[PDB]
RNA sequence: GAUAGAAAUUUUUAUCCUGACGCUAUAGAGAUAGUACCGUAAGGGAAAGAUGAAAGAAUAAAAUAAAAGUAAAAAAAAGCAAAGAUUACCCCUUCUACCUUUUGCAUAAUGGUUUAACCAGAAAAAAUCUAACAAAGAGAACUUUAGCUAGAUACCCCGAAACCAG
RNA sequence: GCCUAACGAGCCUGGUGAUAGCUGGUUGUCCGAGAAAGAAUUUUAGUUCAACCUUAAAAAUACCCCAAAAACCCUAAAUUCCA
RNA sequence: UCGGAGUACAAAAAACCCUCCGAGUGAUUUUAAUCUAGACAAACCAGUCAAAAUAACCAUAACAUCACUUAUUGAUCCAAAAU
């Protein structure tokens, strides 16, 4: 999980002009016989100094391919229990602050023994309170995301992860549907009998 | 063509002095066979390097024991000229369950039960 | 990505260490050098195999020139002192000869003697006479 | 999908299919995954087997 | 054989191939021995019965016919009243 | 085989900048977001790249049919001398066949 | 249960810096360098091979191919234009039905098969519908109202012997599309189309009562289903008094590709609602 | 290469081991980081059986420092003031012992 | 035959969130420039920069003195130039340069004075491995009588005489 | 013959990275196993099969093989099949 | 291109611009079918045998025969017949 979402999105702008796309080499340096040098065609060959490069990247590049929908969910899962058992996960209530510094949470992270980086999920982009929103606008080791903003890649990458009630909810409905789940007919944003 | 070989069987009859000659008993053919290879399977045919494969002589001057039945030894003749053959002989009888940790084959032929006891 | 070689100078480097003592452009050019370096690492492995024989041949001379210096040939020397039991090798019996002046001529006497009662045994053809120093001891 | 002690499990199912084949079966045991895999078509059996046992 | 199509991007497949061949889902490949309209007259009875019985491939045509078909070919036909829908499926391969 | 002979300025790269920390964020939008909006519409990029993958001919065929009509004289001319290049080895070169 | 759980306290922080794929999952690329993988990089000597000039697959070298000398005949001649039917087992069927899938208590048709998951079908694919096979005859238990396109007699049977009801109706490619996903045909926003009748192969079988037609005679229905019970040494059930025979002899129009749902109405499934023309031609050309 | 290379004489430091043998191993430097990977094995060396070793050897001075290094070394200096450097950079437990002891004898 | 190849019919929700697992002076545009120079013309077409806060600090200051080529410092019988060695450079003993092509090359068959920088294996149909879910798999269109989905494993460079159009 | 120092038909540009069964080249270490040719082919300067060989996987018999057995005018070394 | 004999002496195979015979069909009536085990040979394509069971003739054969009988022959595609 954690290699597809570095790869996925990577789109590779290299590109270098092959032999064909060099300016000039139209014609042959000199005769092919008689001359007494190498044999020549075009004088941008990848040989030349000016040439063209053999292979090289051609063009932008994109990596882009999509894990099945099931191994992603399990990924997610797995970094929550891993984040669980390593006594790296917390979970707290409502995500409100008394004041909006953030010094107030370095002291609060470094009292409480949580780690350097810690990553703070909110059930609602819009619901979350300004306290902790000016709090952690400041901080770089203090990311605040919302729920649907959760993934391996940041789980990992911040050493302590602090959730919500409602987002705690949230996360276990959302990742406990496709454990009883039938195969999509058509994709699952169309109306079904029991799915939004 | 070069094809196998069909030894007569005169060859394979030995003759009263020969018994005396090789130290051989006139009357109780011998049990066991040591065989050794000495000269190497190249340059020979494929049919003697695969005996010589199948009779555990892969090995140039390793002794190897063999039953005197006549199913092995029409091997032992088919590769009669890169082995040496001579009888087991076994002066202090068969080695038992207590003597297989102290016993040895001697260059002549005879197996030692106690071989540097103490 | 484009992707260069920066170490090419320690990997130039490892092979030019190797010929630095040879004569010509084979210890600065690195062209001439890999072909000459693994030329020389050949030669050391195939005169590695032969210096044993070499040395052995050269002790082999040794015990010659010391045997003739005692009035006797190097084979029956050789053939004497392994009748009599004395597993001493070339290496040891040259060592003796240089160094040993007098064990040396005391083990030339003793195969000269060893060689004498072989032939007196020989020309007898009796089994009844053994000679002193012909006795065979058995492992013990 | 299987959950405990996996080597409990590949014990009871070497033991239960000895007497069928005449050997210990071959079993390879994957115990990051949780799956157990018998060399042999026991599809069945083992599915009568689990559902005696009640799973 | 066009393994990159100009148009799509996709493998192509040659059309003598399912012209005069026909591939069981099993994996073997159906066809008609040759020569089997010519000559009629100059041939035994046992022999035109040979000629007009049906006969399968080896392992090596085989294969060579699943390069130059694609996955088109190879699917699962469910026809109506298939004359060789009891040959689709292997029964008691021991391998 | 000549290397520099002084220390390159370190370079202090630090791993809590913006995008170092937000990478990927909404990666599992869909999954996490009661399905509207597929990871493909998070890819920024060229048109005829977003939630695609192919080899070089068939991303040269489909550049040649998405944005074609907008390429410049020289840009296309290229373009197609590469479409046919590639189909030509690719179709008729190898060993594997 | 999980150990592993416990064993991952005393390992240290699972982070993006120790982390290492399954073992013989990814197989290492190899490059044509070193001095094993270069001189010639498993291409051979010359010729063809290693200058990647050869030709097709199906050249020998200039003899006649294997795959060109074989006469022509008739295998796949007409392929995209023959029926397709797919085969639904009785068991299958009875399997669907005690895990859940399709309720017996409701008249089955294709829909709801597609919704259960227990058959699939593609129209693109010459597919017609789905026809009913006897594999499972003898455990089947079960009292439904099926509707398939083509039905074995023997599967005929084994239904009227618990006392369901067999129907087989025709549908034309476009109405299997809309019956097979409905749903992508509701947000089409069309209305809904008439149901194309069988062509003239189809007829026959779709308006004999031994078949159970859906254009056939309905006062020759008992008589087929007490030859077929007389055949098959059962006693027919009287299905008349059930309490289920409204459920059992619900029936669809010809014309009619729904269950309720009428040609050329609009199903708005936004504001839950359904549009009906109300003009004489449409009205006309939708009933015709 | 013999003639490429340099050359000496089978010798002993100091007429060693002919009235009393004494080890010629005078100290040894572990210079070794508390949070590379790289130095996952040192770490565990210290931790587990370097105390051992000088128990075991106590004519040997033992120093070990934990400074911010990329690659793990140990430093031998012996009585002939000869200095051995040596890199333990990613190597096991085992194999660090091997060494040590090595470079003791 | 090589190969070419639709359509009917379906899907596609507004904007910012845009920069770089692209190059760093033989690389990246040919480009300091379509300029010098070469052709009557159409046309072809380059190489060349490096101190420092201050050179209104050149009786100017510090880092490498590391390629090939020379000098410091010409050579002393004998031999693919080296190895075994040795108190000791040679003297002693042993080894028919390297790639390529061939049945076979020290071959007197090809290639190279040397140094530095550039210069040549690329594709996932069937298969193998790993993993997810499993009579079902897939984030839409398909495949399914253990199968479906995803990932990793694969297929070079230079060279004609020629042909066509302007 | 001559048509801007090469004319059995000028030169430049574009097609063009033309095409070559033909020649040359093809860049790190170590380890395992390892091949000299039967048939087609405007084919013998090449390919496609077979026989060998490599990498994995299922199995059970695999080579050596005494009798006995394999043509009729004469016929050697020896073959085939077998416990 | 196909067959026989020797090379190639005794299971099979085996080459030469090696030595000799031949074939590119005739005569006659017994006008010689369908379906299917198991086999020979074979790179592939092709070539060969064939038990049992079926309808008509003795109610006891049908393999067409002879000319050294072995060779007397040509793939797809495509064209024509009456399918
Ligand atoms: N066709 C074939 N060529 C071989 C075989 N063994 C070696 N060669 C060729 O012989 C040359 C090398 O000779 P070698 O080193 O084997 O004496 C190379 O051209 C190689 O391809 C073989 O078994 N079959
Ligand atoms: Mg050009
Ligand atoms: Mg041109
Ligand atoms: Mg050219
Ligand atoms: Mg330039
Ligand atoms: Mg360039
Ligand atoms: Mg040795
Ligand atoms: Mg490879
Ligand atoms: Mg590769
Ligand atoms: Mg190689
Ligand atoms: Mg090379
Ligand atoms: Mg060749
Ligand atoms: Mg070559
Ligand atoms: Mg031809
Ligand atoms: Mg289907
Ligand atoms: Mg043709
Ligand atoms: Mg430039
Ligand atoms: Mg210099
Ligand atoms: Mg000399
Ligand atoms: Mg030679
Ligand atoms: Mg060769
Ligand atoms: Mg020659
Ligand atoms: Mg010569
Ligand atoms: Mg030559
Ligand atoms: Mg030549
Ligand atoms: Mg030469
Ligand atoms: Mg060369
Ligand atoms: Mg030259
Ligand atoms: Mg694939
Ligand atoms: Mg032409
Ligand atoms: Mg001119
Ligand atoms: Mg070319
Ligand atoms: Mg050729
Ligand atoms: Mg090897
Ligand atoms: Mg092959
Ligand atoms: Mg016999
Ligand atoms: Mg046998
Ligand atoms: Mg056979
Ligand atoms: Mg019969």
């Amino acid at each position: 999980v954690a290699i597809w979402q570095k790869n996925f999105k990577r789109i590779s702008y290299a590109k270098t002009k092959t032999r064909a796309e060099v300016r000039g080499g139209g014609r042959k340096p000199w005769v092919q016989k008689g001359s007494g040098r190498a044999r020549h065609g075009s004088i941008r060959s990848p040989i030349w100094r000016g040439g063209g490069v053999a292979h090289g990247p051609r063009g932008p590049t994109s990596y882009y391919y999509m894990l099945p929908m099931k191994v992603r969910v399990q990924g997610l899962k797995v970094a929550l229990t891993v984040k669980l058992a390593q006594d790296d996960l917390h979970i707290v209530d409502s995500l409100e602050l008394p004041t909006a510094d953030p010094q107030y949470l370095i002291e609060l992270a470094r009292y409480r023994r949580w780690g350097d980086s810690v990553l703070l999920v909110d059930l609602e982009h819009e619901d979350m309170p300004q306290n902790v929103v000016a709090a952690t606008s400041g901080l770089k080791t203090f990311n605040l995301v919302p729920a649907v903003g959760l993934n391996v890649h940041s789980m990992l990458k911040h050493q302590t992860l602090v959730l919500t009630l409602p987002t705690v909810a949230f996360l276990e409905e959302k990742l406990l549907w496709h454990n009883s789940r039938y195969t999509p007919l058509y994709p699952f944003r169309l109306p079904y009998c029991d799915f939004p | 063509k070069f094809t196998r070989s069909r030894i007569p069987d005169k060859v394979f009859q030995p003759s009263p002095e020969d018994h005396e000659k090789y130290g051989g008993d006139p009357q109780y053919p011998h049990k066991l066979h040591i065989v050794t290879r000495i000269k190497s399977t190249k340059r020979r045919p494929y049919w003697e390097k695969d005996i010589i494969k199948m009779l555990g002589l892969e090995k140039a001057h390793t002794p190897q024991v063999h039953k005197n039945i006549p199913s092995v030894n029409a091997k032992l003749k088919v590769v009669k000229h890169l082995i040496r053959i001579k009888p087991l002989k076994l002066p202090q009888g068969l080695p038992t369950e207590e003597d297989m940790a102290n016993t040895c084959l001697k260059s002549n032929g005879e197996l030692v039960v106690r071989w540097l006891l103490n | 990505l484009r992707s260069r070689v920066t170490d090419r100078y320690w990997r130039v480097q490892e092979v030019l260490k190797h010929a630095r003592h040879f004569r010509g452009r084979k210890n600065r050019c690195y062209r001439l050098a890999v072909r000459a370096v693994t030329r020389a690492f050949v030669k050391c492995t195939r005169a590695r195999r032969l210096k044993k024989r070499s040395l052995r041949t050269l002790w082999i001379n040794r015990i010659t020139a010391a045997s003739q210096e005692h009035g006797l040939k190097y084979p029956a020397f050789i053939i004497n002192l392994i009748k009599c039991q004395v597993e001493l090798n070339r290496k040891v019996l040259a060592d003796l000869a240089i160094y040993e002046p007098k064990t040396f001529k005391s083990l030339a006497a003793l195969a000269k003697r060893r060689r004498e009662e072989g032939f007196a045994a020989a020309l007898g053809d009796g089994k009844e006479p053994d000679g002193i120093f012909s006795r065979v001891v058995q492992h013990r | 999908k299987v959950e405990g002690d996996i080597w409990a499990l590949q014990k009871d199912v070497e033991d239960f299919l000895s007497p069928l084949l005449g050997k210990t079966p071959v079993t390879q045991v994957n115990e990051v995954t949780g799956t157990l895999r018998v060399k042999g078509y026991f599809d069945q059996q083992l599915k009568a087997w689990l559902l005696e046992k009640g799973f | 054989v066009t393994y990159f199509s100009s148009r799509k991007g996709k493998r192509k497949t040659v059309k003598a191939v399912i012209y005069r061949f026909l591939r069981l889902h099993s994996g073997l490949w159906l066809r008609r021995k040759a020569g089997y309209k010519k000559k009629l007259w100059k041939k035994t009875a046992a022999r035109k019965r040979r000629l007009r019985e049906f006969v399968f491939c080896n392992k090596t045509q085989s294969k060579l016919l699943d390069k130059m078909t694609t996955s088109f070919w190879k699917r699962r036909n469910w026809y109506a009243d298939d004359p060789y829908q009891k040959y689709q499926d292997r029964t008691n391969l021991k391998v | 085989f000549h290397v520099r002979v002084t220390l390159p300025p370190r370079k202090v790269v630090d791993r809590w900048n913006e995008k170092r920390a937000m990478f990927g964020v909404y990666d599992n939008i869909g999954i996490l977001g009661n399905f509207e909006k597929h990871p493909k519409e998070l890819i920024k990029g060229p048109i005829w790249l977003r939630g695609w993958k192919g080899n070089e001919l068939q991303r040269c065929i489909r550049k040649k049919r998405m944005v074609g009509n907008r390429m410049f004289i020289d840009d296309l001319h290229n373009l197609n001398k590469r479409i046919s290049y590639l189909y030509k080895h690719f179709n008729r070169h190898g060993k594997y066949r | 249960g999980p150990r592993a759980l416990d064993l991952l306290r005393a390992l240290p922080r699972v982070s993006l810096a120790n982390l290492k794929p399954n073992p013989g999952s990814r197989k290492p690329e190899r490059r044509p360098r070193g001095r094993r993988r270069g001189r010639k990089c498993g291409r051979g000597h010359k010729g063809e091979r290693q200058r990647g000039t050869r030709p097709r697959l199906g050249f020998e070298g200039g003899q006649t191919p294997f795959y060109l000398r074989i006469p022509k005949y008739g295998f796949n001649e007409g392929h995209s234009f023959r029926h397709q039917y797919q085969p639904l087992s009785l068991n299958r069927l009875q399997y669907l039905i005690d895990l859940g899938r399709v309720d017996p208590t409701q008249p089955i048709d294709l829909t709801q098969l597609v919704n259960g998951r227990g058959v699939t079908i593609q129209p693109s694919k010459r597919d017609y519908g789905v026809q009913l096979v006897e594999e499972g005859a003898d455990t089947f238990k079960a009292k439904v109202n099926i509707e398939v396109q083509m039905a074995s007699e023997l599967a005929i049977a084994a239904i009227e012997k618990n006392g369901g009801v067999v129907t087989t109706a025709f549908y034309d490619p476009r109405s299997l599309e809309i019956l097979c996903k409905p749903v992508p045909f509701f947000l089409r926003g069309q209305p809904i189309p008439k149901r194309m009748l069988p062509p003239e192969a189809l007829v026959p079988y779709y308006t004999d009562a031994k078949n159970r037609g859906y254009l056939a005679d309905p006062a020759r229905f008992p008589e087929a289903r007490l030859e077929l019970a007389r055949k098959y040494g059962y006693v027919l059930p009287d299905i008349t008094k059930d309490e289920l025979f409204k459920m059992l002899s619900t029936r669809k129009d010809p014309r009619q590709i729904f269950f309720g749902l009428a040609p050329g109405w609009v199903v708005n499934m936004a504001d839950k609602k359904i549009l009906k023309p109300t003009d004489e031609n449409l009205l006309k050309y939708y009933s015709s | 290469t013999a003639r490429g290379t340099a050359s000496r004489f089978l010798t002993s430091v100091l007429h060693n081991g002919l009235g009393r043998y004494v080890q010629q191993l005078q100290r040894l430097s572990f210079s070794l980081s508390r949070d590379a990977p790289s130095s996952r094995g040192a770490r565990e060396f210290v931790e587990r059986e370097v105390t051992d070793f000088a128990r075991r050897n106590p004519g040997v001075v033992i120093y070990v420092n934990p400074r911010p290094c990329c690659v793990p070394r140990v430093v031998a200096e012996y009585l002939n003031g000869a200095v051995r450097e040596e890199s333990i950079h990613c190597k096991s437990v085992e194999e660090i012992a091997a060494l040590v002891q090595k470079l003791a004898d």
